[PDB]
């Protein structure tokens, strides 16, 4: 009983936490890579048109 | 002087325009109120200045003027028993002249030029001397302070006055090239003061904490850091350190937290009583304050004045020992700054350059023949809040790297009030094995035996837990179960330490040493009556069980005889038991 | 000058910002006046200057606004608010209007609401014990007069109704310290961000049933009106509580209600000006803006008044990692934090005690001020209920027939603490009554696993029954 | 008026150039087909303006007309018993003439100016009115339709138009300064309606289902949010709450869903029964539709119509209940239009100021005391699809 | 690569658990992986001073060719400078060895600069006079920080987790260095050590290391807290 | 281009037992062999070189570590062709690369042998391709996108990866040539997870 309490309960919701919680870091990298690009556009920008 | 006006504003940041001539990191005087700042860039005829103090209410024209000197601090006799600003300013004289509340444009002196020292010389014309070599002595209350050469000064003397009361201006050295010398003199705080020679940490720092001294040690010339969440005891720790430590003085840097905290150790340590000179505590002690609430570009030069100070105390022979409240604040200081100059972050929004700051910071700390001849410590204990919210952040794994020690906290210990909360798995030293010789002749001779033997059940301990959650504590056989009572027995009377006290907060080693031969005896007699067929349910109730869990409370001299008598008493219970 | 300049360079407006091109004359910080082609007026503060341009930002919505028409006026370099003791008993709006339809308040003085650091050789200890009457506080989270105590809450708990009973109840004891004669009553300082009706509502109906508007000054700024006005309101309640506590010898008890909200008006500025994020979405310098906030609070050498502060703050999905909450908790001086599974039993108030911490409780507490057995017995309660919830960790695993003996007996005291101790509806209990019930609960275990109380408490307070009290 | 010229088009977002007096947040007719459009950007002699409709096959240099005038509503007689576009534009309408499909550039009135109303006169010459007085009724679908003046209009009276038959637009009261008040008026969506006095709710808001009447009531007046995942029964929870609660008139807002959810009570409701009239149960009904298919910046503006026509049933002294199938769509339709405008989003590109317009939409539902006298409602059911 | 020869001969490291049973054979980049409290400084002190070839079991006997030991050391502080010039100086190993070394203290591109000088070294004296030399990297993760630091520090944009996209070319440049080559008698054995951040083995310094290098030596946490040296953990 | 597409209809017989009987796989067919390291890959990949009926052999490899590339081009000469006794070097042609080479080098690896394999398909050949490792060559495609700042999508793959991959795997395919006469491209690839 506990073997199976343990093969079928307790693997698979730690598996489903794991990769979620993999998902929204996934997410926030994905956005502060999107955001450097902003701001290296904004540098390049200004620092060359500006007479 | 380099002169020119303003245009542009915008928080802690001024952009000045014809300052064709200024250098990098030089002090400004801003504006007519004049406000002290420093230049981080350069552009064509334009430069940028970060101020140290509130922006509010300047206009844009208002005159810049450039000293032409970085930020340097004034190192002499004075300095013990007083607070200061972020940027060397005493907050009692402006008690004085202000209210309650800090105004801007306060121009008061680090070093009070009223007070008059005796003069006592120790040289003659005709000598020669050189930079960090001693001439003079003046008393300054259990302490004899010693007058030093400036680092980059060379020549012969042919002046001395004899001995008298004179103020710190006054200039008792004239040498053969026409310069003076007076008994103070001014330090760049980015510069780093020069040794002689480093030497080898053989000798610990005392902290009188029974986990930190006995599992993790410190040695005198080391670098220790302390990170865990909020609320999880980092400054209680720290002034526990500042309190009991053998440190000849003590530095208290406060960066970015509570003004409630700076006022507390104002308040009680006048009272207090200093460990080896039995004088009140406040004499040794120099507080540098930067609460939350002051401007944020004085934190980097209150971390940079505190570490100078603390340099400084080393060349006359002391063993200074410098307690960090936060480098976080100092992070997130360096991120703000960052932000007006538009440049391009690392990981967290943090300037790439910040790694290399706190290396150069965590650096200046070691055990150095000064070029006095003489040998001084710096030891360095740096509290890092995790930014965010936990221990992958980038300053945290920074501090990793450089220092010698990890003290590592616990929320989940501080939740049930087991202070001090040190995560035993999560912490490392490295002193161990250079601290070894001085165990052996200083403690006991076996001590580092009795240390492996604790971190041996420790260890046992922790593997069996694994079992625990997987089955129950009733599936156990008898030794694992011993084992596991053994180490709760360790972690609630051994490792728990109540700071407040009015006993418990001081451990002296030979108490440690006392209570781990207990245990470990205990253990033995257990194990062999286990041996003998006795059950353990029935070895837990013994009256002895009292008798060292309540070891802790005992005083220091009446520590022997209990010592004695629950040996004793340890004998006697297992012998008439099977 | 005879008339006043003004400014008509407007060449920008979006969202909350409005860039104008001919103000090198204004000081930075400073308030300006922005005139409607209609004649409507609307406020705004200057947050960046210029030989070139300057940039403001807006309190108010900016429907309406043309670049032909707009114009902008000059008010005073610095924001500057008039104060008085008249004014106790007044309404006001965000920014400091009445919306009581009195006449205005003729100011005694008038003060930067920015504020001043406090001089830290100037502060003292907080000392006096301030009696709640909810044993969750007085016993084991002791809140002394000049601290910040937060209260960390989630979306469906009642953090105003514990607040507005803290407010009614809250008390000194100069009995117990011998401090001689009773107190004056406290005077509230109501702060309110984007709060909606129901809870504005229930706070004027409790604060008119004690008839407490006497003695209050509110502030109030409603779900339906502009975000940005979210900046000020703190600073100015704040400002009118320091001069009442410093310069007429008031207690002050300041409440300030959503924090969120001033977090999410200020990362609304953060994201327009390009800043650099915190964590999640806030501005990097959010601590430093909090700081200035908190850290208003205290005592101070030579003077009789105090100020003491209940934030009130909502965590977003119960959690305690984020940055709002991170961020209070690294500045204040401890914090309640509420417990939804206690809510769901029907326990009110769901205080939670072990996340819950008050810093400066050691100063208030122990004998000749409450008495000398208190903080033994707090710290056994602690370790006991840590030893209960792990034993009903354990019973989740294994099941209740295969418990000991002493598991159990830490199982049932677990229970009956939360019930009997934490319980305790609107009833009013002195400090006395909550020692005795607690000495009550550590009655039922056995004097040999007690070993944080000496024995000489053991020997006096030992042996009560809790059926005498409750039966 | 302002008129300018295109130079800049991308989706939605159309740039025009030479608006030096043009006013933040009005309405513009773009090109030669005439499309809506609002202005929300000001910078130099530009504006940015959001379009409403469809923007292919536009070219530069087309020309671009300021009405000077927010986005308003028509408030009056005719409204109930009627399906409307995201702009309140009447749907029939639109069938009859275009057809099957819903072309951009038609333009129709929202409300019917060739309907013969009965007019029963309230007040005398002489008389001084105020703003939300009563002057007139007006008989409806068992109803009985008052018409109200304006709220920022004060003065006095003397014309009154005897009891007769008239369309919407012809003038019933002439004041002394001269002033013609018709049977209907306009407001601007995005500015709540005053009132009196706010009171505590005190009476159940009855549903009809065993489960929220029981365990969690609703009171009349108040607010509530409906999550679920796909497939959970929002919906269906909406339209049984629209047939059978005991409020007096429904307003449905449709908010980037199905076209076959709106079709459905479409066509079923005519055939029900009001459970307090006995009539037909859709004449105490107003649909709002704006379908996943439809252009997407038009799901801002159904929810703010439907807001705003809910605030003007309450002042009648009627009590009314608001649906709105989603406001994901809602923000999601923000998310899109800040994009257009490169501004820097918070978590998942939402815009920082996502929860001010949430706070703004559900602060408009209370019991309150009308500016004439009577005591209305509005409560708000609103359902979340994450 | 159609000028490298496959290898074929051993290195006698002095250490049983190394010699026996993960046998370190000229030619290979054989990684040690640490933790953070774990003695990886002591264990490469040992090597470097333990190291040597053994040509009697080779051949008739073979005829003895001259070895070398180069170190570099990255990121140390000052203990571990004193600590690594007190263990070479004591007991001869010096007179054979070239050490390069790095504080914490200096600037970063000096660390970037640092382990190619010690592979041109190596190289030059392996094929130029015959050399079996050794190569010693001290710790990787400090050069993977000071990259990613001069890389942020250029304005590039970084890769995956924080680090810069071309780290595992950069990497490869480094460990791709060692090898034998035929038709010369020298050759150069790298032996890269590294601590694992997070003590996690799916961090990308350890995972790209894996993909170029030619095994693994793990530490155990366990064994050194039982006090057994070196904590070398067989089975992984 | 060719001329025209035929279905595939004739075993490609790999001399083992299992994977000739249980899972086979047709003549212009493609077959993925996954696994951790040390499970078997590489010398099933060299045994299908040495015993497979494929008149012509293509080797990629898509940058491996120096010493088993040593490995490969060292083994390789010294055995003999099944077919004739002769040197299997004369039916083979080896594309290598380690991981010190250019990253643009690393990831026309595999283009420029399938684009010999389909020459070698129009003169009437059967051809039978062995990529090792297309893991690596998707780690540096990941390279040359993060080079040119490609906006990360899955884990740091770029969001064209799949597209990559069925334009190298659609290849492989019997057809009728161009000249009237019929030929076949075999794909094998490598896996590493
Ligand atoms: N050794 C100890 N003995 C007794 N009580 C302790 C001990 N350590 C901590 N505490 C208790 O826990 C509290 C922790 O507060 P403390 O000021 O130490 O927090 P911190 O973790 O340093 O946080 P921060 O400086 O970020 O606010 C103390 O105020 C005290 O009540
Ligand atoms: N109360 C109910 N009684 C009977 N059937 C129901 C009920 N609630 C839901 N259903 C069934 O489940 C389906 C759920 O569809 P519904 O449109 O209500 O879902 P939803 O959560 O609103 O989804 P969507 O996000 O797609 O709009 C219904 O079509 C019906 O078949
Ligand atoms: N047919 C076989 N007979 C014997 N051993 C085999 C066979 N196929 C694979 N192996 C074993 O599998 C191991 C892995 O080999 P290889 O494929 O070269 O490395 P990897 O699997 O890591 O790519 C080798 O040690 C080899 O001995
Ligand atoms: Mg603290
Ligand atoms: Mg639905
Ligand atoms: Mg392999």
């Amino acid at each position: 009983r506990r073997v199976n309490a343990l093969e079928q309960v307790v693997i698979p919701g730690i598996r489903a936490q794991i990769r979620f919680i993999q998902q929204v870091l996934e997410q926030r990298e994905r956005e502060d890579t999107f955001r450097l690009k902003r701001i290296k556009g904004k540098i390049e920008a200004r620092e060359a048109e500006e007479e | 002087m380099i002169q020119g006006v303003i245009q542009k504003i915008a928080g802690p940041a001024v952009i000045a325009k014809g300052m064709l001539g200024a250098r990098m990191y030089d002090i400004c005087k801003v504006g007519e109120e004049g406000l002290v700042g420093e230049i981080i860039r350069l552009d064509g005829d334009t430069a940028f200045v970060q101020v140290y103090e509130d922006t509010s209410g300047l206009k844009v024209g208002e005159p810049v003027v450039s000293t032409g000197l970085p930020l340097a601090v004034e190192l002499g006799p004075g300095m013990l028993n007083g607070i200061y600003d972020g940027i060397q300013r005493p907050l009692e004289r402006i008690r004085e002249k202000t209210g309650i509340y800090i105004t801007r444009g306060v121009v008061v002196h680090a070093l009070d030029r009223e007070k008059k020292w005796a003069w006592t010389p120790m040289v003659k014309p005709g000598d020669e001397v050189r930079g960090g070599m001693v001439l003079g002595t003046v008393p300054e209350f259990g302490f004899t302070h010693k007058i030093l050469v400036p680092p980059d000064v060379r020549g012969r003397v042919k002046e001395v006055k004899p001995a008298g009361e004179y103020t710190v201006e006054e200039p008792v050295v004239v040498l053969e090239d026409g310069t003076e010398l007076k008994m103070y003199h001014t330090w760049p705080v980015r510069r780093a003061r020069p040794v002689q020679r480093k030497l080898d940490p053989n000798t610990p720092f005392l902290t009188g904490m029974r986990i930190l001294d006995v599992l993790f040690p410190v040695a005198m010339g080391g670098t220790a850091a302390i990170p865990g969440p909020f609320g999880s005891g980092k400054t209680v720790t720290q002034q526990s350190l500042a309190k009991w430590s053998n440190a000849d003085v003590v530095v208290y840097v406060g960066c970015g937290e509570r003004g409630n905290e700076m006022t507390d150790v104002l308040v009680e340590f006048p009272e207090l009583t200093d460990p080896k000179t039995g004088g009140p505590l406040m004499h040794r002690t120099v507080l540098i304050a930067n609460t939350s609430n002051m401007p944020v570009a004085a934190r980097e030069a209150s971390i940079y004045v505190g570490v100078t100070i603390a340099e400084y105390f080393r060349d006359q022979g002391f063993s200074v020992a410098l307690m960090a409240d936060s480098t976080s604040r100092w992070a997130e200081a360096l991120r703000e700054i960052s932000s007006r100059l538009e440049e391009m972050p690392a990981e967290e929004g943090y300037p790439p350059y910040l790694a290399a700051r706190l290396a150069a910071f965590y650096e200046r700390a070691g055990k150095v023949i000064t070029l006095g001849g003489e040998e001084g410590a710096v030891t360095i204990v740096g509290a890092v809040s995790p930014p965010g919210g936990d221990m992958s952040e980038p300053v945290t794994q920074s501090t990793l790297r450089i220092v010698g020690a990890f003290w590592r906290l616990d929320a989940s210990l501080a939740f049930r009030r087991h202070f001090p909360a040190i995560n035993w798995n999560g912490s490392y030293s490295l002193f161990t094995s250079a601290l070894d010789p001085w165990y052996r002749e200083n403690v006991a001779e076996d001590y580092p035996e009795l240390r492996d033997a604790i971190s041996e059940l420790l260890q046992r301990e922790a593997g069996l837990q694994e079992i625990v959650q997987l089955v129950g504590p009733d599936a156990l056989q008898d030794a694992e179960r011993l084992v596991i009572e053994v180490g709760r027995i360790i972690r609630e009377d051994f490792l728990q330490q109540n700071a407040y006290h009015e006993v418990d907060a001081y451990c002296s080693m030979k108490k440690a040493y006392g209570i781990m031969k207990m245990i470990l005896a205990f253990y033995k007699e257990a194990e062999a009556a286990i041996k003998r067929g006795v059950s353990i349910d029935e070895i837990l109730q013994l009256p002895v069980l009292e008798r060292i869990g309540r070891a802790r409370y005992v005083s220091e001299e009446e520590f022997p005889a209990y010592f004695e008598e629950a040996m004793k008493e340890i004998q006697g219970a297992f012998k008439a038991l099977a | 000058d005879l008339l006043k300049k003004e400014y008509t360079g407007i060449t920008y407006i979006s969202g909350p910002l409005l860039f104008v091109e001919n103000a090198k004359d204004l000081a930075y910080g400073a308030i300006v006046d922005i005139k409607d082609g209609t004649g409507r007026v609307r406020g705004g503060q200057v947050i960046e200057v210029s030989e070139e341009y300057a940039v403001i930002q807006v309190f108010e919505e900016t429907t309406g606004l043309d670049l032909a028409t707009t114009s902008v006026s000059l008010v005073e370099d610095v924001a500057r608010l008039g104060v008085s003791k008249e004014m106790l008993g007044r309404r006001f709006n965000g920014i400091g209007k009445p919306i009581d339809g009195l006449p205005p308040i003729t100011p005694e003085k008038r003060l930067p609401i920015t504020g001043l650091p406090l001089n830290p050789v100037a502060r003292r200890k907080p000392e006096q014990f301030i009696q709640t009457g909810i044993s969750t506080i007085d016993v084991m989270n002791t809140l002394v007069r000049g601290q910040k105590l937060p209260i960390f809450s989630g979306s469906g708990l009642p953090a105003n109704e514990i607040a507005a009973q803290i407010a009614r109840q809250a008390t000194v004891r100069p009995d117990l310290s011998g401090e001689g004669e009773k107190e004056e009553p406290f005077a509230v300082v109501f702060a309110a961000m984007g709060i909606t009706q129901r809870e504005l509502s229930y706070f004027i109906q409790e604060f008119e049933r004690t008839g407490a508007l006497s003695r209050s000054v509110l502030f109030l700024n409603k779900a339906d009106d502009p975000t940005i006005e979210r900046i000020l309101t703190p600073r100015m309640a704040l400002t009118v509580a320091e001069y009442l506590a410093f310069e007429h010898d008031y207690h002050v008890l300041v409440i300030l209600t959503d924090m969120t909200n001033y977090c999410e008006a200020l990362r609304e500025i953060g994201a327009a000006r390009e800043e650099i994020p915190g964590r999640r979405g806030y501005p990097g310098y959010m601590y430093t803006d909090l700081a200035t906030i908190y850290e208003r609070a205290g005592v101070v050498e030579g003077k009789k008044g105090s100020v003491t502060q209940i934030p009130i703050l909502s965590m977003p999905d119960d959690d305690r990692t984020h940055p709002i909450p991170d961020l209070t908790g690294y500045i204040t001086e401890g914090q309640i934090q509420l417990s939804r599974e206690l809510h769901r039993k029907g326990i009110y108030p769901p205080i939670d005690p072990l996340p819950s911490l008050s810093r400066l409780m050691n100063n208030g507490v122990g004998k000749g001020k409450t008495r000398e057995d208190h903080k033994q017995v707090s710290d056994q309660l602690y370790s006991a209920y840590a030893n209960g919830v792990d034993i009903r960790k354990l019973v989740a695993i294994i099941g209740e027939d295969a418990l000991t003996e002493n598991d159990r007996r830490y199982l049932q005291f677990a229970d009956a603490f939360e019930r009997f101790f934490i319980n305790q509806g609107q009833q009013n209990r002195s400090i006395e009554e909550s020692l005795q019930i607690a000495w009550a609960l550590l009655s039922m275990l056995p004097q040999g696993e007690l070993k944080r109380i000496s024995k000489d408490h053991i020997g006096k307070y030992y042996g009560q029954k809790l059926e005498e009290i409750w039966g």
